């Protein structure tokens, strides 16, 4: 029974029932590519992976039997999909198992910035005593009215559109920049479209990232482009760490140029409050890459990924695959 | 249980 | 110039410009009614107050010249409005300066329960290292899909209706109980109405309080009625402390009968994590009575309150008053 | 400044 390996994980309890009858299911629990059993490199015909390891062209050249890689998740910046294609390896993602989870987590970050519920929680956990109304206004200082603010979305695909749908009923004006879309989505969903990053940053009170990380948007938010954001803007990133230069953001937060920032993703994961560029930065909310997570979403995506391996093993590659992302290079 | 191939 | 006193406050910087030309504006900074200067009891014709002191019939009998009380805020359970009326004192509130603030803060609490952004923040601040996907699912354990859940609202006035409008785009089914409303709001806003507290609690995954505290709903949520909530329900209270019996809730949280609770209000304010019935209760978010607060809302309500004093002093009482709540007893 | 009538 062909070997199928989970590269950067242990737990295989959802995937095994779906695959046991067709494949030997194995795990490597690798945190880097040098930690992959040479049995896997020699024998594995299918691989499953999360976001916690990266496969370059040189890494892909080491696999002798591999025919399919399924990313259990939507983002696949961590795989050189062109190299994979040229090498005879199809790459697939699970694009839509966590769209609402991510969008709800994002709206939660934005609300945490405007209303300060997280910081106020932390204040109470540090023993702050808020007796009087002067004390309430003091500890909640900065909380702001949402009606009439502009929410600017960079990327207007699945997560970005989900965020827009939710944001309207709070009284946000929604505006998006997405240079790869055709004309029309803006008219369909009744939001405003701008045509440059600068226009988005200039017009936005709150900016939220919803684009895939690609060859052309590394450090999209940087020292130069942060200066183009409004004074006292909020920044939200529930997309990818590599989109934001953390050195520039640390500085902007410290000078008060950005009023507050909420990151679910970071340039180097796992995030710690005690290390890296944002070491002592005010007005920072972080979560440890959880925007996608819920009981139901995690079950949905692990079944979908296991299903995708099943199709590749019993079907044709890549015609049998539901969500192959490298057909152009295959 | 899956097959332990870790290092 | 008639004396007007702010009873439980210091800061008078918004109210003074509006009143200086008609009244002597004074403050008592009282935390109880025994701390009121006898000059105020003898001379004051108007009073302004927050939620941090209570006026009973016996307290109201002490004022010799008072003609109007303006609550800077919406809730007025802290004043015996019947006693006041019988004594020749009009009572007013500011009913709509913070409707969207409160509703946004509430949606933020609900999202904090389902997605766990606050707890995950706290996890990171306590030095948890979330490297792996098993670790992510571990620390975020409990986060749940919102689409298809029932949100049950107790009270469907200004804040309750604002919450409904926001909740629909997340995929909540909204249901409300409000025994004082006429037939029709449910049809207008396209939500479902139930006709008893029990039906609401039985049908709800998440229950949110939006009713005024009154003579008939003290400890509405109690030992008996919590047993009628769904197993693993969430409770949110951004209304008044007195609606919820904290002893019953502590127990329900500890046994896991309630999955999590978010309180902006408490039976005894100010709230501390180190004292009272909820001393060691799992799955608790608290904020220190801030749901109403934002820069703009606080300015809006302090102007509105000062305006209301201006009308009472220059006009007729109570015909000149915009938002008198005790006309029936006056 | 308002009139200080506190105790
Ligand atoms: N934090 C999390 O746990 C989490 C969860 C899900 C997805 N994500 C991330 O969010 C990204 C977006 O996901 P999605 O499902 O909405 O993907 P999608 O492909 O549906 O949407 C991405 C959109 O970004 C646009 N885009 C690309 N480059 C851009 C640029 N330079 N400027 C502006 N727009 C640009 C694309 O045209 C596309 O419309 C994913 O690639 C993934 O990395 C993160
Ligand atoms: N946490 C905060 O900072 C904050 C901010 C604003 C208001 N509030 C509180 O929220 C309460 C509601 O405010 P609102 O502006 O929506 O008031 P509102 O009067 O517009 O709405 C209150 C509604 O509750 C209903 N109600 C009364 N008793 C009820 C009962 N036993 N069961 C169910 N419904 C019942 C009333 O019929 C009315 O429809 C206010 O009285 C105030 O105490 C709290």
């Amino acid at each position: 029974r062909p070997l199928v390996a989970l590269l950067d994980g242990r737990d295989c309890t959802v995937e095994m029932p779906i695959l046991k009858d067709l494949a030997t299911v194995a795990f490597c629990d690798a945190q880097s590519t040098q930690e992959i059993h040479e049995k896997v490199l020699n024998e594995a015909v299918g691989a499953m992976m999360y976001h916690t390891i990266t496969l370059t062209r040189e890494d892909l050249e080491k696999f002798k039997a591999l025919r399919v890689i399924v990313r259990i998740g939507s983002g696949y910046d961590n795989v050189d999909i062109k190299a994979a294609g040229e090498l005879g390896i199809a790459v697939c993602n699970i694009p839509s198992a966590a769209v609402e989870e991510t969008a709800d987590s994002t709206i939660c970050h934005i609300l945490n910035l405007y209303r300060r519920n997280t910081w106020l929680y932390q204040a109470l956990r540090e023993g702050t005593r808020v007796q009087s109304v002067e004390q309430i206004r003091e500890v909640a200082s900065g909380a702001a009215r949402i009606r009439g603010e502009t929410l600017g979305l960079i990327g207007f695909g699945r997560t970005g559109q989900a965020v827009a749908v939710r944001a309207k009923a709070f009284g946000f004006s929604v505006i998006f920049y997405d240079p790869y879309l055709q004309d029309g989505i803006e008219r369909s969903l009744g939001v405003q479209r701008v045509y440059t990053l600068q226009d988005l940053l200039y017009q936005s009170d709150c900016v939220s990232l919803h684009c895939n990380l690609n060859e052309h948007n590394h450090h999209l938010i940087n020292d130069f482009t942060i200066k183009q954001m409004r004074q006292g803007a909020f920044l939200v990133n529930a997309a990818r760490g590599g989109l934001v230069d953390e050195k520039a953001l640390a500085q902007a937060l410290k000078e008060g140029r950005i009023r507050g920032a909420a990151l679910d993703v970071h340039e180097s994961e796992p995030f710690s409050f005690a290390q890296g560029p944002l070491k002592d930065a005010p007005n920072l909310i972080c979560t440890p890459h959880t925007a996608w997570y819920s009981e139901q979403a995690s079950l949905e995506m692990r079944e979908a990924a296991a299903t995708e391996i099943r199709r590749a093993i019993t079907g044709r590659i890549p015609e049998s695959l539901r969500n192959c992302v490298n057909k152009e290079f295959f | 249980e899956a097959l332990d191939l870790s290092m």
